[PDB]
């Protein structure tokens, strides 16, 4: 099983990029958010639905309402172009569920 | 017993793991000996039915942490400090938090059920 | 944020409660539960714990509880009162060899009998550590400050291993590493429900039949730039030491009461010869090597390790006091601590005396007599530490001498419960998450 | 506690055996959790397998038949096994360690990356 | 510890917790105070016993299907809640507390344990 | 309406159980005995049915009793004693008071015996028919009270076990019995000295408001006042016989401390209290007696009428030897309708049947050089007999430590209540 | 007290709070006396302590989500409730009980 | 069909507990009534010869014997060198020799004075070394009891702790062993009396309408059989030996009660019972002894064989004073497929009970003439187990272990341990 993902998809900078997560297997279970640059290993930049990691700027934020859960990134650099996952554990079936994985561009 | 075998990991790798299934005068000894274990054991029932929590190992409860227990962090607490270095760093606050559990949530509680 | 609480978090602290017995079966071994199948030992991964073998409760409480057992034994035994009578004593000038002259006697003198108005006049050998003149007119030694119990000759002081288990919401914390003085942390360590099997062995200045150290040879104190405070050493390989006595004698029964028996010695089948122990030379040199190997790494590689005798004090203190098979030896180990070390077969003889009178634990007004064991005595056992003092401070000196020490009895078993510590466990553990209702 | 990079075999034939070991460094192995993530060359993440070091381990029931997960403490090691390879095999393997809280809710989040081992699948 | 004696039953209803815990804490007394702890234990052990016959298994304060006898004292909820405490309500319950106790043992609980 | 379970309902009613002593066979104290005060409570006390009294007195016997255990048993002294006059500065008064007696005493050795002596006083020694022997000799041989334990009350708390609770009024005009408005749940006792003494209670707490008079039934004559005392009448005692303390070694390990030489004039040991005081106290005594015999009754104190010397002298213990003083100048007075000193003679004995029981005595040891206390006379224990005349009274040694756990009863709490509410399950 | 030794099951099942009410209750004779009583209080606790394990610490009748494997029995649900006596259950179910603790130890920790 | 959790549950196994006194007013009293309810429709599994209640009882009674026995008088001084002539007082043929008049020294109040004194001995507590000695020296000195203390048994129930039961078979033609159709629990015992005596079951329980036959093994002749009797056999024992008791103040404190001077003659003491009455109750024993032995044998009963007085001899104890008689009259007859026998009796003061060695006590004299009514409610006998080649076997009285006395009493009655967890499947489910 694959969670859902937003379509790959591309920011001007300074908007606002919405990366939505969603699934029937997801409800309520926290979301952990992240980031894959080119050259590195793969780091957590959101837990527990809302909190923000070590080195992570206060422009990512993140939200979990229903079975959707939301990272949002305000104020977009060029520095946030890379893929996004979003992750969760699930006890019933004792399983991560990770993303399909959004590809965040940047325009300009 | 001897499920002490977590002693040194971390209180969130603790936590988990820690769902896993769960003549006349030495007469006197093991006699005080079982007693006493006895007497402990009914304590700390007692203790966490008054809390409301009675069979539950893991019990979430309706008193805010005081922001001037730990003030440290939630990620790195659960990933960086164990268990024995927690109550190092929290005891003498204990008996503070024992007295908010004892008083909310059940004495404030089950009167509210039925009135 | 939220309370949330946890029971069964692994927490404990230092606790000091009252452990209990455990053997695996006359002595009191049948009032102490016995020991499970195989004991359940857990390691305790990356935790450093802070030990001090100095200020543990379980030398204390193991103190005792040995102290209660031995009085509880000598209860239901004969109370020599009748014995405190003047005897009339010669010398035992027959087959002397030139060495235990004067040493026994031959003591004559009135006892009750059971009938309440006849008396008896029966004789005894009594060891001149035993008897003292009343200006030829003797008296026991005890006579003047308490009367003796007389050890019931059924019980054994065979040491047979007791453990030592916490009871329930107690743990046992063992130190398993390989390096560790003895006091504070200790970065290898597991739970124990019981201690392994610690022999009572009584003994004052070698430790005997004990455990052994790892890899090295380890010294131990409370603080070794004081001079008041023992040194405890501890061998990695055993030194055998023999010890016999070779008067072949025969034991009497006098009835001194209604159901009353006090055992005499009657007289030796053979010769009179001294009692000693045996210590191997080669060994015993090549031991005390390793002990001022390890003992130049306290006090610098320059300094010359001399090793003198006892300086003073009661018997119980000046020589090596041990029970070899129901008879006390006193031995004289001046042939072992003789020696200077300054950088870089054969066989040792300690003489022994024999004492029947016991002031054991340096309790004063109880005492006790120990019957005679019929037949030669001999008893093979391994030396595995030493207790030593080093003496003043001998100020701007290259020169550092140690003389063996008695100290208490507590030290006999410092150095089998320094590994072990007592602890208390909390269930309970409240801590911050996210959660409600 | 972060991972060193981890060892592998750089290939491995069809139907072979994969062995992969993680070192972890810079602290105890016996900390937290541990755990396992394939890298698809496309880009997907694929988690296989973690664990904490007392015998807890959880394992992708989608490659339950064929995966070994153990540590060695001693070493400060984890090793993992995975037999019958496939085409499909053939991924970047990240070494992660983790963290988990539990309260009512069950939690685990990967912290620490590494490098990651390339795994292809050749005759 | 028992300060709401004097005061009125509602409000010594706010405190049930702090009488709670009291209930538990030479060889000659040794054994005398020995069987004072084994006694508190047994009683408190009693207690909670008759407790979860009656279904308040771990509560303080239950709620019981058997409905308030008009035979016992016939007063109104407010003069049995307002102007008097728990110790006149012991004495004026007396003897009317057997009935209770079965009433609450089987008209309760066997009942609806063989309903369910 | 429906029924409703609480549990820990805030309730009590009287009990019987074992209490535990909480020393500064005993266990040490809390830091403050913390009294929570029960307001709007008034509740019935009863200090003479109390039980606190019944178990005080058997702790303090059994205390005694082991205190006795290791000390040396004076089988060897039931002897035939040839025994003589003190002379030599003996004084008109305390004549034949003193005997100088010679016996032979068993050794450390069995097959030896030494002739020793030793002072013994007139009320130890009773002649056979020159020969003497000891009093006890008849009944039992009896133990020797060893010089390193002290005869000092230390006080003891009296502390309530768990599921109980221990009730203190704080009334000060309580009479022993009946209401009590003002009361707090007290965790141990305060400190109460177990002082053993006949007539005069010494060392006690005072009223704090004035005279106190406690009877059970106070128009029945059998029973026993207990006076209690606002101002505290201090008596000062001493026996001026200075007289050294020699060992006897009676067997091994044992030890007899006889009486040696007394350096000095032989004079009687006395007991001194202030004329003025006394007349006050016993001023304020008599007001209070008036208020329950009527204002117009005449009040006599007589002494004594008889038995032993153990109930018809005030008997105590000052500084390690056992006196019995003839309090006959004490009550001597009639009140009709409304410096100076008393000196009361005493006695001394060194074989001491204490707490009435018949088969254990108990030697007192000498003690070496001048004795001397001072106490504080804080009541009175009198028994009654158009004019009252009240006695000095000796009874039981519960009426001692009645004075003092008279404002002190053990309840037991019952958590359980049910209560009709508005609720249904 | 026991009455119902001989009675069926079923009519057996009412007079259970009897049987758990007496559950609970010089030197030498109180050492065994309190040890005695002190054993009867560790078999309650310990006992209870399998009730709460199971889910049901308050109740006298718990019903779990466990399946009547029909490996031991396999009879019918009229003749052993209406038909048989308590002790003639225990001797047929005996050396089975051990099994069936567990499967009801887990059935409740982790299926709940 | 799901797993359905019972507590409260009537079911029970067999244990070995510890069950506590019931002495009626270390000892606590009893309730109005130890009611009984009636279990119906339930049989079980008696064995009265691993019961454990007959040793907890042997170990009680012992123990309460010795503490009565603690605070009383210790004759350390009466071993010392008696100076004994014959009584040679109005004496019969058959009182030659067995009472000495011995003249001795005791230490008095005053510990530097002696005292002479003499005391009459009966012959079984002197041995000779004209000088003897009590035969106890040898062994320990001997505790004196307390005059005020009495040997008489006081009933003592033993009731079960908390979750244990007693289970009472109430089955008439129960025989020690197998099933009980007729079954009660009993908060505990009826009132059972420590009556010791050997050879003759004495004032004990009787059986209803047959004489019972009990024994671990019939076929095995080292099993002592247990025989109940249907009317008890009424026993007259006297001492017809007028005494006087006088008080001998042997230190301070402490009397030593010593026999005077038997005012008048001196005479056995001696038991009666009934010829008639006993041949009945033989002629039952007999009846009864047949159904288990074939009924073509003949049944020869003989005295005992030899040994130890108190083993070979009916010994009880008669109004303080402890009483050896010879049964060979009773025992004495060959039976094929108003009168009195009279039994002497000797006397003993220095008695060391239950077989225990150098624990002995001394009886003080009992002033006057003693008489006691009794009833003989069985037999403890043992057969000689010889041939098959003979078709007659022979019974002799036994008098082994005291727990053959207590075990007539308590073969009804056996412990239980209460099992309340049980596992039944309903329908409910959750
Ligand atoms: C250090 O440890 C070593 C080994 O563990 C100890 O050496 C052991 O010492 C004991 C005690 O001396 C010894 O046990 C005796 O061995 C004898 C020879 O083998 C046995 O004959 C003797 O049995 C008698 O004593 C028992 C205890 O009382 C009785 O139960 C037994 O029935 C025997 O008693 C009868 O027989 C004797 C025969 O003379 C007779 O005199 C008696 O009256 C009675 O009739 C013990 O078993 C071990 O054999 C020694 N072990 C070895 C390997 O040699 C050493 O003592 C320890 N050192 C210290 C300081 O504790
Ligand atoms: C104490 O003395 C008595 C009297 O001699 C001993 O009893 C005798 O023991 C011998 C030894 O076998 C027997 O032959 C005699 O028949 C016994 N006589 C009697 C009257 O019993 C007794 O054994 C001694 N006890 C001891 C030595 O412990
Ligand atoms: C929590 O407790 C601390 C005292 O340690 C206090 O300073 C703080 O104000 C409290 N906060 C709340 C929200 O009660
Ligand atoms: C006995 O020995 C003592 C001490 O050794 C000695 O003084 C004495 O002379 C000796 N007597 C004889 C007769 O040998
Ligand atoms: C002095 O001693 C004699 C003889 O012992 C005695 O009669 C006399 O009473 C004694 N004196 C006094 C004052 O008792
Ligand atoms: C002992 O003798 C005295 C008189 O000498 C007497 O008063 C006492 O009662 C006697 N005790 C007894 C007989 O127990
Ligand atoms: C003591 O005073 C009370 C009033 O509180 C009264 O009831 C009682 O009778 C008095 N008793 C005596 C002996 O005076
Ligand atoms: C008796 O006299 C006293 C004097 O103090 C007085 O208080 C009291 O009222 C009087 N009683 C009467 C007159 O009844």
């Amino acid at each position: 099983y694959v969670l859902g993902q937003s379509s790959s998809m591309s920011v001007a900078p300074g908007q606002t990029a919405k990366i939505s997560c969603w699934g029937y297997y997801m409800g309520t279970k926290p979301v952990n958010w992240y980031q894959l640059k080119p050259g590195r290993a793969p780091s957590l930049i959101i837990s527990y639905d809302d909190e923000r990691a070590s080195g992570t700027p206060a422009r990512f934020s993140g939200s979990h309402s229903g079975s959707t859960a939301t990272l949002t990134i305000s104020n977009v650099v060029p520095a946030d172009e890379a893929d996004y996952f979003c992750q969760v554990w699930d006890s019933y079936y004792e399983e991560i569920y990770f993303g399909g994985g959004t590809a965040l561009t940047v325009l300009g | 017993l001897g499920f002490l075998g977590a002693a040194g990991s971390t209180m969130g790798a603790a936590s988990m793991t820690l769902t896993v299934q769960a003549l006349t005068v030495w007469g006197i000894k093991q006699l005080q000996a079982r007693v006493l274990a006895v007497e402990r054991y009914l304590r700390d029932q007692q203790l966490l039915g008054i809390w409301g929590c009675s069979g539950k190992l893991i019990c979430c409860t309706n008193v805010p942490w005081n922001s001037s227990w730990s003030n440290r962090n939630l990620s790195e607490i659960w990933d960086n400090m164990t268990w024995l270095q927690w109550d190092k760093e929290i005891s003498n606050y204990t008996q503070i938090i024992y007295g908010l559990l004892e008083e909310s949530q059940n004495q404030q509680e089950k009167n509210e059920q039925d009135l | 944020l939220w309370v949330t609480v946890y029971y069964g978090v692994p927490v404990w602290k230092d606790a000091e409660t009252t452990l209990f017995c455990a053997s695996d079966a006359v002595w009191a071994t049948h009032a102490c539960v016995p020991t499970d199948p195989n004991p359940q030992e857990i390691h305790l991964e990356n935790v450093t714990e802070e030990f001090n073998m100095w200020k543990n409760n379980m030398v204390e409480q193991m103190h005792t509880d040995i102290i209660s057992l031995w009085d509880q034994s000598l209860k239901p035994c004969v109370k020599l009162t009748p014995l405190c009578v003047t005897l009339q004593c010669t010398n035992v000038t027959n087959n002397i060899t030139d060495d235990m002259r004067g040493e026994l006697k031959n003591c004559s003198f009135n006892m009750t009998t059971e009938l309440r108005d006849k008396k008896q006049k029966v004789y005894s050998l009594f060891y001149r550590l035993d008897v003292v003149q009343i200006n030829k007119e003797y008296r026991l030694i005890n006579c003047n400050t308490s009367a003796c119990t007389q050890a019931c000759p059924k019980v054994s002081f065979e040491p047979i291993p007791i453990h030592y288990c916490a009871p329930a919401g107690f743990a046992i914390l063992k130190c398993k590493d390989k390096k560790f003085n003895g006091t504070g942390p200790c970065p290898s360590v597991s739970t124990v429900q019981c201690t392994h099997g610690i022999k009572p062995v009584v003994s004052t200045q070698l430790l005997l039949n004990g455990s052994l150290a790892e890899e090295e040879v380890m010294i131990r104190s409370e603080n070794i730039t004081n001079n008041a405070k023992n040194i405890l050493v501890q061998f990695n390989t055993p030194v055998q030491i023999n010890c016999t006595r070779p008067n072949n004698n025969t034991r009497k029964s006098i009835r001194i009461g209604p159901g009353q028996a006090f055992y005499a010695t009657g007289d030796i089948i053979g010769d009179i010869r001294q009692a000693h122990c045996n210590v191997s030379k080669a060994t015993w040199n090549e031991t005390l090597g390793k002990v001022v190997k390890q003992l130049r790494k306290h006090f610098g590689n320059n300094t010359i390790i001399r090793f003198a005798n006892s300086s003073g004090g009661d018997l119980e203190v000046t020589t090596h006091s041990f029970n070899c098979g129901g008879e006390f030896f006193y031995c004289n180990t001046s042939g072992l601590f003789n020696s200077t070390w300054i950088s870089n077969n054969d066989s040792i003889t300690l003489p022994c005396r024999i004492k029947q009178i016991i002031n054991m634990w340096q309790r004063i007004g109880q005492c006790m007599y120990a019957p005679p064991i019929q037949g030669v005595i001999r008893c093979v056992s391994n030396i595995t530490g030493l207790i030593l003092t080093r003496d003043g401070g001998s100020t701007n000196s290259t020169t550092e001498t140690f003389r063996p020490g008695g100290g208490d009895m507590r030290d006999n078993w410092r150095s089998e419960l320094y590994k072990y510590k007592v602890v208390k466990i909390e269930p309970l553990g409240v801590a911050p998450t996210r959660c409600k209702r | 506690q972060a991972p060193l990079p981890e060892s592998g075999p750089g290939v491995v034939r069809p139907t072979g055996t994969l062995s992969l070991t993680c070192t972890a460094a810079y602290g105890s192995i016996s900390r937290h959790f541990w755990g396992w993530v394939r890298q698809s060359p496309q880009g997907t993440l694929e988690w296989i397998a973690h664990m904490h070091h007392l015998g807890v381990k959880y394992v992708n029931p989608s490659l339950k038949n064929r995966v070994s997960i153990s540590m060695d403490t001693s070493k400060n090691q984890m090793s993992l096994t995975l037999k019958t390879v496939t085409a499909t095999d053939a991924a970047k393997y990240h070494c992660v360690r983790m963290g988990a809280r539990m309260s009512d809710i069950a939690f685990f989040s990967f912290g620490d990356w590494g490098p990651g081992s390339l795994v292809t699948v050749s005759s």
